[PDB]
């Protein structure tokens, strides 16, 4: 019976963290309609270019074309147009043997751990 | 369909080039003929195919065509009463097609694609199907072969083809996804078939031999290992396990063993009869033979094809028994492909992943609930062949950490033609304490206590045998001579099978309990006769000892009246003494 | 972000070689994904400026070279640990298989541990009784000790481990403190067990109710044979956390370390590396040492780790490198015997090849009783006389022996039937010393040369 | 009389075992549902502090 009450408690605690993850997933899905959207996308593209020294190709969406063409005329890059990405950009390095994706859903899913610690500590 | 050419041939190992994107452990057709190989050691764009047939006469330049699928068995109706080799090809169709010699490179389908099977559906339009549920039955011989959904297919049934008779290739169910479920289905042979839950085994695997279910039993969901050097039989024990059991179907996989055993099993089984449903015995055997002179890499796939077919009959509810003969020949097959592949070995040539492969094989046995709700089990008896004696081998000690029952043969105990050669000083079984409520309901009430008295008497006899050999026969006072003689009666009357006599071969639990009760009543009443001053040499020629000694030959029907008459003879033969 | 690498040059066995990977740190975890989206764990075990070797933590079936991006995760290999995992179950990688949600990790620790400082250790000192009479009287288990159960191939090692799990307690009234009874927290690290032994451990722990205090890192036999490397490290990470930052009394049951040494033999033979004895590599002493020596008690804190490794001695000897090096790192072993289990004795512990190097710290005056060490030594000498007089019986026969030689032969088998043999009964330390004196009373004085005169004057008979 | 008192005490304490076991377990079920509802209802009003924090720390 004590395992019954404790497992009911921890699964009820887990699904609320799941729905907080749902809220932030939708509030990051509805980010490309905002006036600071080329600012945040070119900031993330600058970080992705920064972590990979001297990229060659930069993969972005057909919707993500016009907001960052000033990046596509400096730093030696050449842009590639592909709708494979939902968020963020990609940096193709030396000979296609290295990519650095900097999509937003990937940033959430990778950084979720210590942020989940702080989310549970903030909510309790 | 990644297509390339041969770059190198080395033994049965074809190192092909031009393959950049072939998946590891696919099956690719090597050579211009159409030979079969499995692909490992990717390197750049250069594969490492091993062939499964012979390899002589090939060149450099012949195309190799990657099918892009792993080693897949086909599962469905038409596998019982059937012989296959290590890549699931029917040997009767090969013998009809090419001759009396197993040639290289011939493609016959596993399940015969033209027999008309009756179909009786058990789903309707607008139902939902999950993995492993039933879609309807097909009557095979006297079984009821219910056909399954494949274990990675679910959805909603859009149409069902009606009742009639059909062919195994014809798509009988169409889901509401565009997919169509046929009668057979393919399954990758190394990925184990799923279950819902594994239970604990609590019902014994009755094997018709007295010692191997009385003193060292094995449950329905357990594993057992039989070692034994040459001349210790082991083949008649595997065949007796196959002939006289309670398991509904038997997969007899022989990897690297002589062809005379396989032609014995194939010839004489249509004349026998299982003691559960009548008819032939060969209608519950799937036998996967791979003779010694057949190629040396197919021994690896023969075991996995056998255990995947055993899990297929386990998922249908049937209790399956898998007899895997000469798994050390599979160990030598792994040694051959490893030393072809230039790896560093460990402990006499065997690759270091050997015990992980043997655990992956012996893990598939068990007693599960299936995905379709019903309950099934599969039990593996693996015959290991060490070189000579030598239980310190890597394969023997590597299978010894896994198996629940260990059945050790001897040569010295088999050179005296005492078959079976089960050395009970070294054999063991972990399933004795778990099979006790089944015993206490279904054979007797005091049955564990009685065979514990038998085990105590045998350990006493085998301990005292040493000083009997040392001092001679004289110095044993009164009742230790009786311990010798009762132990001799046990190992000549209860433990010694024949397996060729028409009624001594199969021995159910009631007759074994009866012979046990005879011997213990004789011993207790003879000790009660020797505590009062009767010579021990007088007792050892009473006629009721002969009535005990020939009591392994009274039939199953003729037993109980004979048992009660021998009990009153045991009583009324010591009153005069 | 999430960097990636394509360009795997070579996949074979458990290994695959990525190239142009200068940013994969050594000892870092990668995840490998093919065209079917399924991910696979892996770890780097060589970094060059050219290329980088990676061991794969799952089965390598289905990979190819036109796909299978290898991405980086967690710069050094870490386990995210909370306190909320005291009822859960996990696989070899560290993920829950019970249908429950994943945890909220408070800290994240490095998995391989850091070596504990010898200045900041404390002496393992407080007497655990285990109920088993041989372990309580003769080979004492003291809280903060490493002692493996060397077993055979069919011997009941799992039942003895479960019995020590279900009834090990510390008695503070003998110790002199009281002060509470907080029970143990079990960490059960299973490496390649076969659902039979697993069902026995789970059914035992659920009938006794220990699953609300015990974490189970289960790595079953069909699961891949590389994450057996990862399993004891991410079990002793939780053991060190729950003992040295939350003051529990963690007992770890490291099941069947021979599977761990088999996994090391595999990964050491796939690297073309210098063998030791019987094909096991050179660094097997160092890896078994950095599993085992992550136990004990520390100075100025409250916790305790007690390791019971379980060993399957291959040809039931002390000469194979696995039980041999295990006995070299650890402090004492408890060894099971094939003879006593054929005679029907449970627990079949023969006390001659078994010992405990931390007995003298936690027995004796004011901690067990005033006669404990001396009763142990006299039992050892007299049972050794019985053992080596049975060989004389086997040589010459009994009726050339006199009476005092026969009293030892009666002591040996009365010992084996009454002191050693006990079916699941919890004989405490006072009753076990009472039975020890009841067996020593089969010998006359003048043949008890290791017991002081007031002890033998007041306890005898 | 020995067999009769054995059987009577058996039936008596198995009735006791059955009734008190089900009365314990249903009460633990009730308190478990109450605890789960209480932690969810405390967390719901507590929410939206979290989503701004995680969306602030993921985004630059």
């Amino acid at each position: 019976g004590e395992l019954l009450v404790a497992t009911a408690r921890t699964q009820a605690r887990g699904e609320v963290l799941e729905e907080v993850r749902r809220r932030v997933r939708e509030a990051l899905e509805a980010l490309p309609q905002k006036p600071e959207w080329p600012e945040v996308v070119r900031k993330l593209a600058l970080e992705a270019l920064e972590a990979l020294p001297g990229a060659k190709a930069l993969v972005a969406n057909p919707e993500d074309l016009p907001h960052l063409e000033a990046l596509a005329r400096e730093r030696g890059v050449e842009l590639q147009a592909e709708p494979a990405l939902r968020l963020g950009v990609r940096a193709v390095g030396a000979e296609g043997k290295t990519q650095v994706e900097n999509s937003l859903l990937a940033r959430l899913d990778r950084a979720w751990d210590a942020l989940s610690s702080k989310v549970a500590q903030a909510l309790w | 369909m990644i297509q390339g050419v041969i770059q190198k041939i080395a033994g049965p190992a074809v190192i092909a080039k031009g393959m950049l994107g072939a998946r590891m452990y696919d099956i690719c057709k090597v050579g211009e003929e159409g030979l079969v190989g499995e692909i490992i050691r990717l390197d750049g764009d250069t594969a490492f195919v091993q062939v499964y047939e012979d390899t002589s006469g090939l060149k450099v330049g012949e195309p190799v065509v990657s099918t892009g699928l792993p080693l897949a068995v086909e599962l469905g109706p038409g596998m019982l009463n059937g012989i296959y080799d290590g890549i699931q090809r029917p040997l009767e169709r090969i013998r009809e097609k090419t001759g009396i010699y197993i040639t290289r490179g011939v493609v016959v389908h596993a399940l015969d694609r033209e027999k008309k099977w009756a179909w009786t559906p058990m789903v309707k339009p607008g139902d939902e199907v999950r993995g492993g549920m039933v879609l309807g039955t097909v009557p095979e011989f006297g079984f009821t072969h219910k056909i399954l959904v494949p274990p990675d297919v679910r959805g909603r049934v859009k149409e069902v083809k009606p009742a009639g008779e059909y062919t195994v290739e014809e798509p009988v169910v169409v889901l509401e996804d565009g997919t169509e479920l046929k009668m057979y289905h393919t399954w990758p042979v190394r990925r184990a078939r799923p279950v819902q839950r594994k239970l604990d085994p609590n019902t014994p695997f009755l094997t018709g031999m007295r010692i191997l279910d009385v003193l060292f039993p094995v449950a329905m969901g357990g594993t057992a290992a039989i070692p034994g050097p040459f001349g210790s039989g082991k083949t008649v024990t595997q065949q007796s396990l196959a002939k006289w059991s309670n398991a509904d179907v038997v997969v007899y996989v022989g990897c690297g063993e002589r062809g005379n055993e396989m032609t014995d099993v194939l010839v004489e089984f249509p004349e026998l009869t299982d003691p559960k449903t009548g008819g032939p015995l060969m209608h519950r055997t799937v036998l996967i033979a791979n003779t010694s002179n057949m190629p040396v890499a197919a021994r690896e796939a023969s075991i996995y094809v056998g255990v995947t077919i055993a899990e297929y009959f386990r998922d249908q509810g049937f209790s399956v028994a898998l007899m895997a003969d000469s798994t050390s020949r599979w160990a030598e097959a792994l040694r051959e492909i490893s030393s072809r592949l230039e790896e560093m070995p460990a402990e006499e040539g065997y690759p270091p992943y050997l015990a992980a492969r043997l655990a992956a094989f012996y893990e598939r046995a068990g007693k599960v609930i299936t995905l379709g709700g019903e309950e099934g089990a599969v039990t593996i008896v693996g015959a290991v062949s060490p070189p000579g004696g030598d239980m310190s081998e890597p394969v023997t000690q590597s299978t010894l950490r896994i198996v629940g029952a260990f059945w050790r043969l001897d040569a010295s105990l088999a050179f005296r033609r005492h078959f079976p050669a089960i050395n009970w000083n070294g054999s063991y079984s972990l399933f004795t304490s778990a099979l006790d409520p089944w015993y206490r309901e279904n054979v007797a009430e005091d049955y564990p206590e009685l065979r514990d008295a038998i085990s105590e008497l045998l350990q006493r006899e085998a301990g005292l045998q040493e000083i009997v050999q040392l001092v001679g026969p004289d110095a044993l006072q009164d009742a230790e001579r009786l311990v010798i003689e009762v132990g001799r009666i046990i190992r000549e009357d209860f433990l010694q099978q024949n397996a060729y006599h028409e009624v001594d071969a199969y021995c159910s639990m009631k007759k074994a309990y009866g012979i046990m009760k005879m011997i213990l009543a004789f011993y207790k009443e003879a000790e009660a006769a020797i505590k009062r001053g009767v010579s021990i040499d007088e007792i050892l020629q009473l006629p009721v000892l002969e009535r005990i000694g020939r009591a392994r030959y009274v039939s199953e029907e003729e037993f109980p009246a004979y048992f009660e008459e021998a009990m009153k003879e045991i009583q009324g033969a010591f009153k005069a003494l | 972000l999430k960097k990636e690498y394509t360009g795997i040059t070579y996949i074979s066995g458990p290994l695959l070689f990525v190239e142009n990977a200068k940013d994969l740190a050594y000892g870092a975890i990668v995840d490998i994904k093919d065209g079917t989206g399924r991910v696979r764990g892996g770890q780097v075990i060589e970094v060059s400026e050219e290329y980088a070797v990676i061991q794969v933590f799952e089965e390598t079936t289905g990979l190819d070279l036109a796909t299978t991006s290898v991405s980086l995760v967690e710069d050094v290999a870490r386990l995210g640990v909370s306190k909320e995992m005291l009822g859960r179950r996990f696989n070899g990688i560290g993920k829950p298989i019970d249908g429950l949600p994943p945890i909220t990790p408070e800290k994240r620790l490095p998995i391989t541990g850091l070596p504990l400082n010898p200045v900041a250790r404390r002496k393992p000192e407080q007497f655990i009784q285990t109920g088993i009479s041989t372990i309580d009287v003769m080979n004492t288990l003291v809280r903060g000790q490493k002692l493996p159960i060397f077993s055979g191939s069919g011997l009941p090692a799992n039942e003895i481990a479960a019995q020590i799990a279900r009834q090990a307690t510390v008695r503070p009234d003998l110790s002199g403190e009281g002060e509470k009874e907080e029970p143990f927290a079990v960490v059960f690290a299973a490496m390649g067990i076969t659902q039979r032994e697993l069902s026995y451990f789970i059914q035992e722990f659920e009938r006794t109710g220990a699953l609300s205090r015990s974490v189970l890192f289960l790595n079953k036999a069909d699961d891949p044979t590389i994450e057996r490397i990862l399993t004891p490290r991410m079990a002793l990470t939780v053991a060190e956390y729950l003992a040295f930052e939350h003051d529990y009394h963690v007992l770890v049951i490291l099941t069947d370390m021979t599977n761990y040494c088999e996994a090391l033999r595999e990964i050491g033979a796939a690297r073309e590396e210098i063998p030791g004895r019987r094909g096991y590599p050179g660094y097997m002493y160092t890896d078994l040492a950095t599993i085992y020596e992550r136990a004990g008690v520390v100075e100025g804190k409250k916790g305790s780790v007690t390791q019971i490794p379980i060993l399957s001695m291959p040809d039931d000897d002390r000469t194979h490198p696995i039980p041999d090096l295990t006995g070299y790192i650890t402090e004492g072993q408890i060894q099971l015997s094939r003879e006593l289990h054929r005679k029907g004795i449970y627990p079949p512990i023969d006390p001659l090849p078994s010992l405990s190097r931390l007995m003298n710290n936690g027995v004796g005056k004011g901690k067990t009783r005033e006669d404990h060490k001396q009763v142990s030594d006299q039992l050892y000498s007299a049972y050794a006389n019985g053992v080596d007089i049975r060989k004389l019986v086997a040589i010459i026969g009994e009726d050339a022996l006199t009476e005092n030689d026969r009293r030892y032969l009666q002591f040996a088998d009365a010992f084996e039937r009454f002191f050693i043999n006990q079916g699941q009964q919890n004989r405490s330390i006072e009753e076990s010393l009472q039975i020890a004196w009841a067996l020593l009373s089969m010998l006359p004085q003048g043949e008890l040369k290791r017991i002081s005169k007031d002890h033998i004057g007041k306890y005898y008979g | 009389e020995a067999e009769a008192k054995a059987k009577a005490l058996e039936a008596q304490y198995r009735e006791r075992e059955r009734a008190e076991t089900e009365a314990l377990l249903a009460r633990y079920r009730e308190r478990a549902e109450a605890e789960a509802k209480a932690v969810r209802e405390k967390a719901m009003a507590r929410l939206d502090e979290a989503v701004a924090l995680v969306l602030k720390e993921v985004l630059p």
